[PDB]
């Protein structure tokens, strides 16, 4: 027996999103089963090379949770999403930033 | 006023041959140690994250550790290369102390196979979960009886070497575990619940510690409406929470967004909703 558990992706950034002003863009991965995930910050639809993310870890229901992390500096003209693959997932979900928020 | 350490490791079996591990260390939500898998070291995430313990201490820890690391890995290979099938799988263990009010200790060790509960160390036995029967017992009974010292190990650990571990890390990290961070609250207007409908977010982000109350509110009149979201993680030890509330267009004036928490000393923050009110 095995459980697979979908990921819950929530994108959010660090402080108010002031176009201008240099920001943190955190995507959470969390609530997943098997470990093996594939997370990416999209940029417009490229993949952002200087991304961060914690240790791995697991709630109590042993499900899995990550936080990815990126410094960004938000535009008007910028949309910026979190991008994540798994096994659970028939093709990779993209969950966009909503700067409004 | 509880407080636990953990040591969380994450193996994955592949095949026969390839077995990828993780392992960390948590001061309650606080990542303390990383696990360097080359070099099979512990990461110490902190200045104080020694826990006023000798480097002779901590160097026969990783020795202990690699050493567990290569049976465990072993032992699960061998049973599983008889059975290729089941590759592949997880394994997941949390070991680790809770000091209890009072000063008590309570030690636990727990093991999930696929994400499911396979086992747990209760007192001093092995205990299978129940549902996920014959491997759990299987592993139950090679544990209770063929790896003798492992038991007992297991038992010292998490009874006596974990929770005076436990207590020289608060004692050395001291500072950073007891500090206050004032959050930053801002509004924001989300997406329309419909029309002359109106959503009303307040953000929250950037407090230490976890507790915090946020709510919306005209007056003191708590709107039962406001929908809290989770408490989400920013980088560097602090939170975010967003609470948000749909209301009438024209009845927004008024509503505020209202935060406690334990670094404000009392002032509370308030933040009320101006809209296009505001010249
Ligand atoms: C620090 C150390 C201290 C901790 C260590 C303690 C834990 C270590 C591990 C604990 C696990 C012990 C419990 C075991 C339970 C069950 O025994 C055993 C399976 O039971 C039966 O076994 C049979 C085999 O025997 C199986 O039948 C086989 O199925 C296969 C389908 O793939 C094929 O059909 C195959 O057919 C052939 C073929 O076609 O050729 C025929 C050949 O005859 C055969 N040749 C053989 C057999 O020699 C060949 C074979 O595969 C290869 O040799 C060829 O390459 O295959 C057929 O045999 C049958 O399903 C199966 O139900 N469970 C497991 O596997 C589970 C995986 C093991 C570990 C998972 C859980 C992790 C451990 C738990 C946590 C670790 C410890 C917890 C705490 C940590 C420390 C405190
Ligand atoms: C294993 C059970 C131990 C429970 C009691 C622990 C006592 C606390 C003292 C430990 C000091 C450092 C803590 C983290 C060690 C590094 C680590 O995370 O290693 C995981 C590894 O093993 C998985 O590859
Ligand atoms: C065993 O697993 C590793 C990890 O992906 C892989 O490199 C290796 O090729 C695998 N063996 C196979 C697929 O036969
Ligand atoms: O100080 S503290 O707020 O307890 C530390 C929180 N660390 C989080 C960042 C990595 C993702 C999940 C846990
Ligand atoms: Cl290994
Ligand atoms: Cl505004």
């Amino acid at each position: 027996a095995a459980i697979q558990r979908t990921p819950k992706i929530q994108v959010y950034s660090r402080h108010p999103a002031e176009n201008g002003k240099s920001n943190f863009l955190n995507c959470y991965v969390s609530g997943f089963h098997p470990s093996d995930i594939e997370v990416d910050l999209l940029k417009n639809g490229e993949r952002i090379e200087k991304v961060e993310h914690s240790d791995l870890s697991f709630s109590k229901d042993w499900s899995f949770y990550l936080l990815y992390y990126t410094e960004f500096t938000p535009t008007e003209k910028d949309e910026y999403a979190c991008r994540v693959n798994h096994v659970t997932l028939s093709q990779p979900k993209i969950v966009k930033w909503d700067r409004d928020m | 006023e509880h407080v636990s350490f953990h040591v969380i490791q994450i193996f994955s079996f592949v095949n026969q041959s390839w077995a990828r591990g993780q392992g960390s260390g948590w001061l309650d939500e606080l990542q303390t140690h990383g696990w360097d898998s080359e070099s099979g070291t512990i990461i110490f995430l902190h200045q104080w994250s020694k826990g006023q313990f000798s480097n002779e201490e901590l160097s026969d820890l990783e020795l202990l550790f690699r050493f567990y690391l290569f049976g465990l890995t072993r032992e699960i290979q061998d049973h599983a290369s008889q059975d290729y099938s089941k590759y592949p799988f997880e394994v997941q263990v949390k070991a680790g102390c809770e000091l209890h009010s009072g000063g008590s200790p309570e030690g636990f060790f727990q093991v999930a196979f696929n994400g499911l509960d396979l086992l747990s160390f209760q007192q001093t036995t092995w205990v299978p979960s129940p549902g996920c029967g014959s491997l759990a017992q299987s592993v139950c009974h090679l544990l209770n009886h063929q790896y003798e010292g492992v038991t007992e190990t297991v038992y010292n650990l998490i009874r006596s070497t974990c929770p005076r571990f436990l207590l020289g890390l608060l004692d050395a990290g001291k500072m950073y575990v007891h500090r206050q961070v004032r959050p930053e609250a801002w509004l924001s207007s989300g997406p329309s619940p419909g029309p002359g409908r109106l959503q009303l977010v307040c953000h929250v982000s950037g407090f230490y510690p976890k507790p915090v109350w946020v709510m919306w509110m005209r007056g003191e009149q708590e709107q039962q409406g406001t929908q809290l979201g989770d408490i989400l993680p920013n980088a560097n030890g602090t939170w975010y929470l967003r609470a948000t509330l749909d209301v009438a267009d024209g009845e927004a004036a008024g509503l505020s967004c209202r935060v406690k928490h334990s670094s404000l000393e009392g002032q509370d923050i308030i933040l009320y909703w101006r809209g296009s009110l505001v010249p």
